[PDB]
RNA sequence: GUGGGAGAGGGUGGUGGAAUUCCCGGAGUAGCGGUGAAAUGCGCAGAUACCGGGAGGAACGCCGAUGGCGAAGGCAGCCACCUGGUCCACCCGUGACGCUGAGGCGCGAAAGCGUGGGGAGCAAACCGGAUUAGAUACCCGGGUAGUCCACGCCCUAAACG
RNA sequence: CCGAGGGUAGGGCCCGUGACUGGGGCGAAGUCGUAACAAGGUAGCUGUACCGGAAGGUGCGGCUGGA
RNA sequence: CGCGGGGUGGAGCAGCCUGGUAGCUCGUCGGGCUCAUAACCCGAAGGUCGUCGGUUCAAAUCCGGCCCCCGCAACCA
RNA sequence: UGGUUCGUGGAGCCAUGGGGGAAUCUGGGCGGACCACCGCCUAAGGCUAAGUACUCCGGGUGACCGAUAGCGCACCAGUAC
RNA sequence: GAGCUAGCCCUGGCCAGGGUGAAGCUGGGGUGAGACCCAGUGGAGGCCCGAACCGGUGGGGGAUGCAAACCCCUCGGAUGA
RNA sequence: GAAUGCCGGCAUGAGUAACGAUAAAGAGGGUGAGAAUCCCUCUCGCCGUAAGCCCAAGGGUUCCUACGCAAUGGUCGUCAGCGUAGGGUUAGGCGGGACCUAAGGUGAAGCCGAAAGGCGUAGCCGAAGGGCAGCCGGUUAAUAUUCCGGCCCUUCCCGCAGGUGCGAUGGGGGGACGCUCUAGGCUAGGGGGACCGGAGCCAUGGACGAGCCCGGCCAGAAGCGCAGGGUGGGAGGUAGGCAAAUCCGCCUCCCAACAAGCUCUGCGUGGUGGGGAAGCCCGUACGGGUGACAACCCCCCGAAGCCAGGGAGCCAAGAAAAGCCUCUAAGCACAACCUGCGGGAACCCGUACCGCAAACCGACACAGGUGGGCGGGUGCAAGAGCACUCAGGCGCGCGGGAGAACCCUCGCCAAGGAACUCUGCAAGUUGGCCCCGUAACUUCGGGAGAAGGGGUGCUCCCUGGGGUGAUGAGCCCCGGGGAGCCGCAGUGAACAGGCUCUGGCGACUGUUUACCAAAAACACAGCUCUCUGCGAACUCGUAAGAGGAGGUAUAGGGAGCGACGCUUGCCCGGUGCCGGAAGGUCAAGGGGAGGGGUGCAAGCCCCGAACCGAAGCCCCGGUGAACGGCGGCCGUAACUAUAACGGUCCUAAGGUAGCGAAAUUCCUUGUCGGGUAAGUUCCGACCUGCACGAAAAGCGUAACGACCGGAGCGCUGUCUCGGCGAGGGACCCGGUGAAAUUGAACUGGCCGUGAAGAUGCGGCCUACCCGUGGCAGGACGAAAAGACCCCGUGGAGCUUUACUGCAGCC
RNA sequence: CGAUGUCGGCUCGUCGCAUCCUGGGGCUGAAGAAGGUCCCAAGGGUUGGGCUGUUCGCCCAUUAAAGCGGCACGCGAGCUG
């Protein structure tokens, strides 16, 4: 729906926030299972690694359930739908059966008190999981692991999927968000549904405060630098680079193709 | 305005104080050094407990 | 009201085959495209033609009509749901409850605009190749918006009987 | 007190005028090209959009005021 | 003032560096087609190569001096 | 590749990072590519005095200084600052 | 050497008092249902005036200074990047 | 004898400048060898959201007392933060530690690295964060929440007594959390009082008066009362909480739906303890006594503090661990653990004083900087603002005279009002609040405090709402209406926008050259390109590893453009990138045709053509929100002019829209038009664009701007054109007393001359010796071994299709 | 070049004369008035504004006139910037 603002403020005129509706009476999380302390620093063992990280809204992490093997069988309950200040989707707090409380990434179309499993089993429906192989072709799907028994690592997004496209032997190929065209294993696990919270792209910053809530630093161009800052720093006023555009440490930024050619990974890929 | 003398004890403790020079081979040998001198004082001293 | 009947009338979901184009595999050569005639273009880096597989999008041949439905604009493969109008028989009920309708409100082809999606074929603009005195055209080879979808605007027409 | 009127302040309407600019009307025999009327030599006309010295062309859908 | 590029039939251009032959398009002229004009078709005409000098057997062409034309330069103060 | 006087040189010898990979005296290395001859040694395990270097420390001597010199310090100096 | 300075990380603190009055909620109106429109309530905002505070705009003074960056009048922000 | 030489010493400027905020002083009396400066009293002035008081950090003896004055104090000094000596810092409850974890640090296991070392789950260390039991008075010259008095607590350990399965570093519960707005009841703090207490006091015209002045509390266990925070009770089934659980969790039935009940805090009350002014007398440097058997009561305002894990709303979604509750395992159930009561045990370190500052950081007793808490009263709409002022603390450690110029700071002015000048720079007008009233334009919010106005004090009369009180008085907030009064003037003092029009640039709030630039620069939401399939790309590192990310294409990196609106044309020839199982070339390697050196030979050892050989390049295609680029010369219309039209040459293609003498226009003050008496600027046009132009974006744009340009109104010392006045200096006296500079000096003008600008040489002219206040023409005056310029085969930062390497990647 | 601060403005002047004005004078194609042109002559005077950083210049309104130049394009230990 996205919420819009009058403008009574420049930069409010612009604005727009999520619509928070699908957020069950919920707002604060659950202990026991998540949250983690979660440990803000914008670079590694000393020096900063990747530019422009920092300050930003305080979090807690939700330690979610990327992996749905360990209750093949066990249905649960979903109990609750809820923020996730972590990744662009929106998580479901689920019961299980068994007692245990699990949070699983929340797929479009899931409503509370709906009932959800994986396994073999399991009823092709939103919110279950199961290994590849037995979803029927066609079917559009998320949270899909890359290698069995390894976690959810395709298509977790606000509003992602993958669908579903043919096999082949041991693999079933995969139409993965950026449009790729994968061999994924059949044995690997997969969610049906898409993500869900898809008018996440629809949203306004606004302003630049906002962008710092969210943690980004401020990204200065290599225009606006000197040379011994950037390639495209100098000369005098203004300049349009004199050479072929790029990165700060020298590599060419459009075009120049960067996955490696020898990655074993190859011979599984089918796409751009 | 402000200057650049901002004393701490417990900085310059565990910034110049005889634990951290031990702890690198840097530091060893200013001891060392501060030693062969006849340096009456080998690092800074810190007062209070 | 009871009882039926025809329908491409509308919205939503789902599905089928033919064909085009791209990909892969097989077999296979020396030309294929194209026009008034040609050229640009495509092709021994293996084209065209043929077979097999895959993907994707748009439009539904035969039935099909000089036919049907709608208030118009307009609506055409198939299935199901939801829903509007309408016509007949019976003459049961109400009982003048009617007609038109400034303004308002809604609907309104195509092209067009916004946000996001989709993009096979076609195709403004655009670039080529011919034609001409010149061609910013007609013909030829390419090709982007657009054509398709969702939502929101736009209100025009030989919206013509 | 009110009060003609003067003062100040800011609006609304109307008329006049303005370098320059926009298209228009009218003016016997200046230029370019051929769009239309005959299948006008590409049927024409049309709403829209884009392009073009110009008439105009082309895309989309429409109409018979054409076969 | 400095620099380097240019003047060729009526128009616009080639021809020079490897000196001896000046060619292309348009235009002009005569004829044909048409009722007529253009288009089109058949024929023809047309150039002291900016001027001055000599180098050579021979200069559009090589080298100097002027002359217009074009473009660049004129910076630190 | 380093070492040697040796900087790729006709470039040996002594070490080695990489690859291939023997033999036990009629076996192996060397004498500056290589080959023949004549000779010299006996690799891939270790230890080993003395002669040699240095001067914090003590002693001796000085065609060495004599308090701006001589050690930074003749003096409570690596101090005050 | 980051006890100045730059950025980030962990944990605390501060921001007088005024204005303006978004959504929403409530009633009323309108419709077939709506949209929408009226109040009333509401208390949003890199909103406004303005201290503390954080700055350093213009002018003057200061120039062996009170001061190796200061003082005076003036001025920007002051719930946020 | 020279090195802007080194070390030292002493001159010069010079009794000069200065003596550190313009908050300010005067006098009487002490002490003393000696008083502007020390003690005291009286008067005066300054601060008072401090210039008062309390914590922290830092400092480290500076605290208190006695005796001192050579030095330190910008003067003096009997004084002191100075010198000598002596004293002074008392804790189970305050802070920190024998408690816990954060970032980070260290680090067993483990990984890595020539060595040094680098990573690194558990653990350990790590604190203004969590946990945690003391409040109010009195004493010292100097400490006290530490000693003492009262009242009240916590842990241990050992006992008795009564309960229960007890029982872990292990499970679970809790602890446990954002920002803004906030209700109810409270305390802190404050205002009033005819009421209670109190020394006193009638002044100078009046007043012996519900007269003035001073003061009317603090702490406090159990138990109560008022607020308020937390929380359901059963019973079954159980596969989850990494063994086990009765615990938690999940399901199912019953009872509650309430704070009814249990707790748990805050606040009042409380046995009791304590405090208790003005004024007067005293002798202190200061405190003491009396006032007093002090009284110790009623109203009202009221927090940002307390109840606290309160409530509502919003998106950016808001530490951890222990203590604490509970669950069970090993074990043990003559243990243990809980509850009650006794007794005993309770260590270590800090504690002085300074602390917006003369004790901290600035070489100084330095106009600077320094975190947290309290910060009274009255008035001004409010307030932490502003004026006065409590408490309390100060007069800033040189003075005294004078009344020149000149400077700083301030006040006022005839007439004119920007004529000033680069510019209204500066200075002035304007100013708070209530009420009238407000345009273009616009993104529908705004522009808006637009503009422009009026009202503002005091007195009496009538009168409307609330709040606290019972539905009333008072007390406290807000209002309305009616007469009148005084002054030049009623936010009568202090704090408190000058306004409009129109362009440029940037959308906007933000950021920046700390110490000469705050901007039109950076950033910004947003737009497009491009990489990246996850052991991602990329980045740091030799590695291990880490960031990215505990993310996964609506995601992450790189690049540009930079809200928004309308839009972003043509060229892929070159360079870049992307795509091409053809070809050409291409190294090590493979291969050996063939030949060479020695050997009597078997042999050993050399070169070596075909030919098979990667990426790269060449070659073939694509691609411009990739690097970039986007023409010339002639002719032509029935007045001239001009050129829709044409010819030709070249290119990869020949700048479209829109803008244009511009932050771009050289010729240039282009040419018209507008503002003006007059306009190199400014605004509107034309286009002949030296040298605009479409994401180094193009043309626009409401709003915003300590940006930049132009105009007008208002107002003024900016100016005509100055004048006067104030105070701080300047000047004279007493006290302390520098500095750069300096070859030596017995240092005149003119015309000459001299290395070409002479106090010094020549001629001439002038001129008695020495100072003081002033002015700056000169001493090519001081200051910096010229910044510009050139030179040196001097140096650095930067660039690239300079050379040569290296990392990196293929 | 171990430093001669560099445009313009302001402030204060001062000097030369090849004089803009005023005084004196000759010729004039000087009727008079007013001009023209040369000679003598510097004693004194030589305005205020608009644009521009400007010097200069162009205007506006006046005037007896709106003089040229030198003094380090006079003058920054005098100011401005
Ligand atoms: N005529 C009415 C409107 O105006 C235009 O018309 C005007 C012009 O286009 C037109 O020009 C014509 C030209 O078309 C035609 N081919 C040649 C003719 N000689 C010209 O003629 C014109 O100019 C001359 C002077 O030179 C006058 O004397 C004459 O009257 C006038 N018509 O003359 C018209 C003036 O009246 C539109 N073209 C026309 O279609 C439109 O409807
Ligand atoms: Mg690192
Ligand atoms: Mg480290
Ligand atoms: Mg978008
Ligand atoms: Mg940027
Ligand atoms: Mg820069
Ligand atoms: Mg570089
Ligand atoms: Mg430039
Ligand atoms: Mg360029
Ligand atoms: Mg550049
Ligand atoms: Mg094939
Ligand atoms: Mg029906
Ligand atoms: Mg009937
Ligand atoms: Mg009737
Ligand atoms: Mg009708
Ligand atoms: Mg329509
Ligand atoms: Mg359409
Ligand atoms: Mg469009
Ligand atoms: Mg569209
Ligand atoms: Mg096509
Ligand atoms: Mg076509
Ligand atoms: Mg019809
Ligand atoms: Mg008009
Ligand atoms: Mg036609
Ligand atoms: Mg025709
Ligand atoms: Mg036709
Ligand atoms: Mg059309
Ligand atoms: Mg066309
Ligand atoms: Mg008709
Ligand atoms: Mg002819
Ligand atoms: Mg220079
Ligand atoms: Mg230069
Ligand atoms: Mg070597
Ligand atoms: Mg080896
Ligand atoms: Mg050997
Ligand atoms: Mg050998
Ligand atoms: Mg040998
Ligand atoms: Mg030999
Ligand atoms: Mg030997
Ligand atoms: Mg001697
Ligand atoms: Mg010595
Ligand atoms: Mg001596
Ligand atoms: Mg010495
Ligand atoms: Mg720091
Ligand atoms: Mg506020
Ligand atoms: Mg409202
Ligand atoms: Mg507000
Ligand atoms: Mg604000
Ligand atoms: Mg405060
Ligand atoms: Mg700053
Ligand atoms: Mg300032
Ligand atoms: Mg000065
Ligand atoms: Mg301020
Ligand atoms: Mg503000
Ligand atoms: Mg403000
Ligand atoms: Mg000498
Ligand atoms: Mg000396
Ligand atoms: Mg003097
Ligand atoms: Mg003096
Ligand atoms: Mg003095
Ligand atoms: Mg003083
Ligand atoms: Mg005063
Ligand atoms: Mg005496
Ligand atoms: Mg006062
Ligand atoms: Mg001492
Ligand atoms: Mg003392
Ligand atoms: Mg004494
Ligand atoms: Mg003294
Ligand atoms: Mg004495
Ligand atoms: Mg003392
Ligand atoms: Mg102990
Ligand atoms: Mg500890
Ligand atoms: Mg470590
Ligand atoms: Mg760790
Ligand atoms: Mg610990
Ligand atoms: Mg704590
Ligand atoms: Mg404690
Ligand atoms: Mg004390
Ligand atoms: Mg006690
Ligand atoms: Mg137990
Ligand atoms: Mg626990
Ligand atoms: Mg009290
Ligand atoms: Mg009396
Ligand atoms: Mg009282
Ligand atoms: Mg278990
Ligand atoms: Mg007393
Ligand atoms: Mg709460
Ligand atoms: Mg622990
Ligand atoms: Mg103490
Ligand atoms: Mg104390
Ligand atoms: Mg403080
Ligand atoms: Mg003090
Ligand atoms: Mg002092
Ligand atoms: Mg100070
Ligand atoms: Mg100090
Ligand atoms: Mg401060
Ligand atoms: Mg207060
Ligand atoms: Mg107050
Ligand atoms: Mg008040
Ligand atoms: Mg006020
Ligand atoms: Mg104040
Ligand atoms: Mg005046
Ligand atoms: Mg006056
Ligand atoms: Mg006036
Ligand atoms: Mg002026
Ligand atoms: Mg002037
Ligand atoms: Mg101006
Ligand atoms: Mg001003
Ligand atoms: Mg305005
Ligand atoms: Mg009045
Ligand atoms: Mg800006
Ligand atoms: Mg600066
Ligand atoms: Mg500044
Ligand atoms: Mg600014
Ligand atoms: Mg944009
Ligand atoms: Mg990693
Ligand atoms: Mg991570
Ligand atoms: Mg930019
Ligand atoms: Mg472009
Ligand atoms: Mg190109
Ligand atoms: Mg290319
Ligand atoms: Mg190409
Ligand atoms: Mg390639
Ligand atoms: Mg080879
Ligand atoms: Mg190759
Ligand atoms: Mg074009
Ligand atoms: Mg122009
Ligand atoms: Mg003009
Ligand atoms: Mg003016
Ligand atoms: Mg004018
Ligand atoms: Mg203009
Ligand atoms: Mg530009
Ligand atoms: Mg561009
Ligand atoms: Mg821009
Ligand atoms: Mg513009
Ligand atoms: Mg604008
Ligand atoms: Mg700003
Ligand atoms: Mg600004
Ligand atoms: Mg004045
Ligand atoms: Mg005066
Ligand atoms: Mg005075
Ligand atoms: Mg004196
Ligand atoms: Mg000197
Ligand atoms: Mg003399
Ligand atoms: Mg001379
Ligand atoms: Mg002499
Ligand atoms: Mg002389
Ligand atoms: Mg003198
Ligand atoms: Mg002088
Ligand atoms: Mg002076
Ligand atoms: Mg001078
Ligand atoms: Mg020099
Ligand atoms: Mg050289
Ligand atoms: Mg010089
Ligand atoms: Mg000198
Ligand atoms: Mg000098
Ligand atoms: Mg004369
Ligand atoms: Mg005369
Ligand atoms: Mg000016
Ligand atoms: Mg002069
Ligand atoms: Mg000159
Ligand atoms: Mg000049
Ligand atoms: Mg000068
Ligand atoms: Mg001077
Ligand atoms: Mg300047």
């Amino acid at each position: 729906a996205v919420k819009k603002f009058k403008p009574y403020t420049p930069s409010r005129r612009f604005m727009t926030v999520a619509d928070f509706s699908e957020i069950t009476k919920t707002e604060p999380e659950k202990s026991l299972v998540k949250p983690l302390k979660k440990t803000g620093g914008r670079n590694n063992q000393g020096r900063i690694t990747v530019r422009f990280r920092g300050g930003g809204h305080k979090r807690l992490y939700r330690i979610i359930d990327f992996k749905r093997w360990d209750k093949v069988g066990i249905p649960a309950k979903v109990a609750a739908i809820e923020y996730d200040p972590n990744r662009s989707a929106r998580i479901a707090l689920l019961h299980y059966v068994d007692g245990e409380k699990r949070y699983i990434i929340a797929p479009d179309g899931l409503q509370v008190g709906q009932q959800v499993v994986a396994g073999p089993d399991a009823p092709i429906q939103v919110g279950n999981a199961l290994p590849l192989r037995f979803i029927p072709v066609g079917t559009v799907v998320h949270a899909v692991e890359l290698e069995p028994k390894k976690g959810a690592k395709l298509a977790r997004a606000a509003g992602t999927s993958a669908q579903i496209q043919g096999r082949e032997g041991d693999y079933v190929i995969l139409r993965l968000p950026s449009g790729e065209l994968r061999k994924v294993h059949g044995e690997c696990y997969a969610t049906v549904g898409a993500v869900g919270n898809a008018d996440h792209k629809n949203i306004v910053l606004g302003k630049a405060g906002r962008s710092r809530w969210l943690g980004r630093r401020p990204h200065v161009r290599g225009a606006a630098m000197n040379p011994v800052d950037h390639p495209h720093g100098g000369g005098e006023g203004r300049a349009p680079r004199g050479r072929p555009p790029a990165s700060p440490w020298g590599w060419q930024t459009k075009g120049l193709k960067t996955r490696k050619r020898r990655k074993p990974s190859s011979r599984f890929i089918i796409a751009r | 305005m402000k200057r650049t003398w901002q004393p701490n004890r417990r900085k310059r403790a565990k910034t110049h104080g005889f634990r951290a020079r031990m702890r690198t081979p840097g530091g060893r040998k200013v001891l060392k050094r501060r030693r062969q001198k006849g340096r009456w004082r080998l690092t800074p001293a810190v007062r209070k407990r």
